[PDB]
RNA sequence: AGAUUUGAGUAUCGUAAGAGGACUCCCUUAACUUAAGCAUAUCAAUAAGGGAAGGAAGAAAAAAUAACAAUGAUUUCUUAAGUAAUGGCGAAUGAAAAAGAAAAAGACCAAGUUGAUA
RNA sequence: UGGAAGUAUAAAUCGAAAAGGUGAUAGUAUUCAUCAAAGUCUAAAUAUUACAGGAAAACUGAUAGCAAAGAAGUACUGUGAA
RNA sequence: GAUUCACGCAGUGUUAACGUGCAAAUUACUUGUCAUAUUUGAGUAUAGGGGCGAAAGACUCAUCGAACUAUCUAGUAGCUGG
RNA sequence: AAGGUUCCUAAACAACAUUACUUGGAUUAGGGUGAAUCGAUCCUAAAUUACAGAUGGAAAUCCUUAAGAAA
RNA sequence: AAUAAAAUAUUACUUUGGAUAGUUUAGUUUCCUGGGCGAUGAAGAACGCAAUGAAUUGCGAUAAGUGAUAGGAACAAUAAAAUGUGAAUAUCCAAAAUUUGAAUGCUUGAAAGUAUACUAAGGUAUAUAUGAUAUUCAAUAUCCA
C-alpha cells in the first residue's frame, strides 16, 4: 500500500536488497562454483508472502 | 592499521579523546572521499583509520575498567560486572565449605573413630 | 462461483508478521501466533508436530552467547 | 504345541541389548583398582559373617552373611566402634 | 443429530441482546432516608422513546439532598405525565399520578 | 498515654520465571488392532495433551521376609518363569521369597530430659 | 493389580488405642513367629537415539546412506497449522 | 414492503456457444429484477457431534450426510494385483 | 485494500509476452519518494486484553469494576 | 507386371539421455568422556557491518573484526596500504556487545511511541510473585492509664 509501517517498509527495502545478482569478481575466485543467485524473485514472477 | 599500542599507552586521559576527536574527524572526511570519487590510496587510508578508532577505544575502555577493578577490590558490595565469572548454577551452589558442614556430635565421632589403615595377613 | 471468481474479493490480510518468530503467523483478530505461540510466554512445540521441532529449536540459529559458554 | 508369545504389545522399545557388557568389565575393574590405589583395605570387602542359607531346600549350605550381630562382637571380645573401621561389617 | 436453535441461543453469539441505542436502566432511585422519612421533589424535563420497548421513558431530576447538584433518574412513564410536571416520591408523598410510594 | 497481635506501603540485599526434556518422577479413565462378529478383556502407563528435575534421577535403613541347620537398608544383573495367579477361565495378561553376583554406609528431626533457662 | 470374600490409590461417611501391624480364603478364640506405620536426608553399583567432543565398522556409495555429499529444512506451495 | 425504464445484479430459456474451454462454471441473445425483508466496503463476533442456515443436509478458503492438518499408523483386510 | 521498485533514464535483446520485435510491466546499471497546516500519532464505537480475586487434576478458564488498603 | 520415394533389417560414425565402471571433505550404527544455558538477560527472531557481495560465513555502531597470550612470513578474483619495530593463524582470556525476545515502567499490528527519579542530549532504575532486615502506617483486634 501506499501508506505502510516503519518496520515493514525496511523489510521491503531489504527484499529489494536482496534481489541482486553475483558480482562479476566474486565468479572468479578459484574453484567458485556459485554463478547465480537462487533465491531471486520478481514482482510478477513471485509473491514473497510479506 | 597504523598507530601502535605503545604510541596509545602513553598518552594522557585527555590525549585519548582530543586524537579520538581528530581521529573520528578524519574519516569523516575518507567517506565522503569516497563517494567522490577519490583515489584507492584514500580507500586504503579508510580501512586503516576505522581500526584505529578501534583500537585507541579499545585501550580507554580497558584502562578504566582495569581501574575500577581496583576501586571495588576491598568494597563489601560488588557491582555485578566486577564478579568472578561464573555460570547461573554455580552461584546457586553451596560452597564447598557449607557442604562439608558437619554436625557437633558427628565431628567428635569421625576424630575419635577415625577409619584405621591396616591389612590381613595371609 | 466457489471457484475462480470468488478468489477476486481477496484483498484483507488474516496474518501478519510475528514479533517473536519473524513468520507471517500473526493473527490479527485472535492476537495470537499460529506458530510460536506468542503472548503465551513458552513456545508453542507439540509432540505430533516433530518436523516443527526440528525446524526452529536450539541449534539452528547463531547461538551468540551460549556457543563461548558449552565451549568454556 | 500352543504357542505363549507376550509380543503383542511393543517389544521393540523394550529390547535391551548387552553392547556395553565388554566395556563394563573395563569400567568396574579399573574402579576396583583404583579404590585399593587410594586406601587400600578399603576395596577389602570388611569381613562377614558365615550364616545359613533359608528354607529346608538350602538350610545345609554356608553363605556370606552382612554384618556380624552385637552378640557375636561381645563374645569374639571386639568393641563394635571400632570393628566398623578396622573391617569388620556390623549388622545390629 | 445436530444442535437445535434452542440450544444455540444460550450462547449468545449472534443472539445477544441489540442493546446500544437504548437509553439506560428504567428504575427508582436508590432507596435513602429521604426517600423512608420525607419526599423528594422530581421534575419531569423530557418523556423520550427506548428503542426496543414500548413504554416511553421520563427523564426526571432530583436534586441531591445529601451533595450539592443534580441526580438524573430515568423512570418509565405512567400515562398522563408531561413534561414540567413534578413528581414526589416517598413515605409521605401524595396519592397522585406518577407519585412513588411504598 | 503505654504494652502487644495482625495486615499493609516504601527502601536495601537476594530468590522464581524462559530454552532442553534421549534417559528420570508423576497426572489423565484414547482409539485403530486381537478376540476370525462384538459389548468385559486386549492394544495399554501405550499415542497425543499437562507438570517437575539432574548429570544421573527414583528408592533407601523393615509395622520386611520366612516357617529354615533361618535371614536382614536401597538399587541393578542371572534364575525362579511364561511358573503361582488373573481371564466372555476365551483371546490373552502375568509376579515375588528363597538362591547366585556388581556395590556397600548410615544418619537426623518431633516426642522425652536440663532449666538464676538463650 | 498376578493378588483371587479385595494388592494399591483416591473420594463420601465414619473413626481408634493403658499401643499395635503382618503370616494374601471371609469369621471368632487361644497360642506361636516376626516387625514396631502414620516426619527427613543419604554416596556406590544402574539408565541415556537431546546435545557436544572422539574412536571404530563383514554398514550405504549419489534413485543408495539422514529430507539434506553445493548459499538443505534451502528453492517452491498454502491465510494458516504445516 | 404500488407499476415500470436506466446504472448495476441475477441466472428463466435457447436444454445456443464452449466443453483437452476466455473460464476447474465462462460467453451471447432472451428473461427476471433493479432502495426500506434494498445493495455494498472496512472493523468486529460465532469453530468441528462445533458454528451458521427465510431450511437446499445448504455454507463453514475450488474440501462437507461432519473441514483442514499432524500423530497413533507401515490401522485391518477370509478380498484384488505383483 | 492488495502488489513492492513494477516508477524514470541510459546501454543492451540470450531467454519471456502461442509470428517477430530496434518495443516492454522483460536483462543490466544508476536516479527517484522532502509536510507545524495532508494522514498515522489523539478519542472512543461494536468488540478485546492485563495485576489482585474466583474456578480447575491440569493446561488454562471466568471477571473489566464487580469481589481489592488496587485503578 | 514394375519402381524403391516411403517402410523394414544389420554394422560403423555422430547426435538426445545419463545407465554402467572408477571415486568420496557425506551419512548410518555402536561404544567412550562429559551432559559445562538464563534477570550478570538465555534459546529464538530481526536489522546492520567487507575496497569492490546477492546468498552463505564471521561479527555488533570498536562491525568478515579490537587488546593480550602463543605464532613465526603471508594474502590473492583484481587493485591498494601495512608488515621480522612482527603478516596470516589459534584462544575456556580482556574490552565491546544494535532492535527484540522469559522480556520485566507503560503501549505495541506491520507501532510511529512514552511517564517519573537519579546521574539540553546520553546512560541507569521503576513488571508480578516472593524471603530477610529497616522504616512509615492501619485496625479499640487483646489489654490498659
Amino acid at each position: 500500500t501506499g501508506h505502510k509501517g516503519f518496520s515493514y517498509k525496511l523489510k521491503l527495502g531489504k527484499k529489494i536488497h536482496q534481489n541482486r545478482g553475483v558480482p562479476q569478481w566474486f565468479r572468479m575466485k578459484t574453484g567458485n562454483t556459485i554463478n547465480y543467485n537462487f533465491k531471486r524473485r520478481h514482482w510478477n514472477r513471485r509473491k514473497m508472502g510479506m | 592499521a597504523s598507530l601502535k599500542i605503545s604510541a596509545i599507552k602513553a598518552m594522557s586521559k585527555n590525549d585519548m579523546n582530543a586524537k579520538l576527536i581528530e581521529l573520528k574527524g578524519e574519516l569523516a572526511n575518507l567517506r565522503t572521499a569516497k563517494v567522490t570519487g577519490g583515489a584507492p590510496s584514500k580507500i586504503s587510508r579508510l580501512r586503516v583509520v576505522k581500526k584505529d578508532i578501534a583500537r585507541l577505544l579499545t585501550v580507554m575502555n580497558t584502562q578504566r575498567m582495569e581501574a575500577l577493578r581496583k576501586y571495588y577490590k576491598q568494597a563489601k558490595y560488588v557491582p555485578k560486572e566486577l564478579r568472578p565469572k561464573t555460570t547461573r548454577k554455580e552461584r546457586r551452589q553451596l560452597t564447598k565449605a557449607q557442604l562439608n558442614l558437619k554436625t557437633v556430635k558427628a565431628a567428635k565421632k569421625a576424630q575419635h573413630f577415625p577409619a584405621r589403615k591396616f591389612f590381613v595377613l595371609a | 462461483t466457489k471457484g475462480t471468481s470468488c478468489r477476486g474479493t481477496r484483498h484483507n490480510k488474516t496474518h501478519i508478521l510475528c514479533k517473536r518468530c519473524g513468520k507471517r503467523s500473526w493473527h490479527l483478530q485472535k492476537q495470537r501466533c499460529a506458530s510460536c505461540g506468542y503472548p503465551d510466554a513458552k513456545m508453542r512445540q507439540y509432540a505430533w508436530g516433530y518436523k516443527a521441532l526440528r525446524r526452529r529449536t536450539q541449534g539452528t540459529g547463531r547461538m551468540r552467547h551460549l556457543k563461548i559458554a558449552l565451549k568454556r | 504345541a500352543v504357542s505363549n508369545i507376550h509380543f503383542c504389545k511393543d517389544w521393540r522399545s523394550k529390547v535391551h541389548t548387552w553392547f556395553k557388557q565388554p566395556f563394563r568389565k573395563i569400567r568396574r575393574h579399573q574402579t576396583r583398582v583404583e579404590k585399593a590405589k587410594a586406601v587400600f583395605p578399603a576395596t577389602i570387602k570388611s569381613l562377614k559373617p558365615s550364616v545359613h542359607c533359608m528354607n529346608q531346600r538350602f538350610n545345609y549350605k554356608l553363605r556370606l552373611g552382612r554384618g556380624f550381630t552385637l552378640k557375636e562382637l561381645r563374645a569374639a571380645k571386639i568393641d563394635k566402634n571400632l570393628a566398623r573401621t578396622i573391617g569388620i561389617a556390623v549388622d545390629p | 443429530g445436530r444442535r437445535t436453535l434452542s440450544q444455540r441461543k444460550g450462547r449468545g453469539s449472534i443472539f445477544k441482546s441489540r442493546s446500544h441505542h437504548k437509553l439506560g436502566v428504567a428504575q427508582h432511585r436508590a432507596i435513602d432516608f429521604f426517600e423512608r422519612h420525607s419526599t423528594v421533589r422530581g421534575l419531569v424535563k423530557s418523556i423520550e422513546h427506548d428503542p426496543g420497548r414500548g413504554a416511553p421513558l421520563a427523564r426526571v431530576v432530583f436534586r441531591n439532598p445529601r451533595q450539592y447538584g443534580l441526580d438524573k433518574e430515568l423512570f418509565i412513564c405512567a400515562e398522563g405525565l408531561y413534561s414540567g410536571q413534578y413528581i414526589y416520591c416517598g413515605s409521605k408523598a401524595s396519592l397522585h399520578i406518577g407519585n412513588v410510594l411504598p
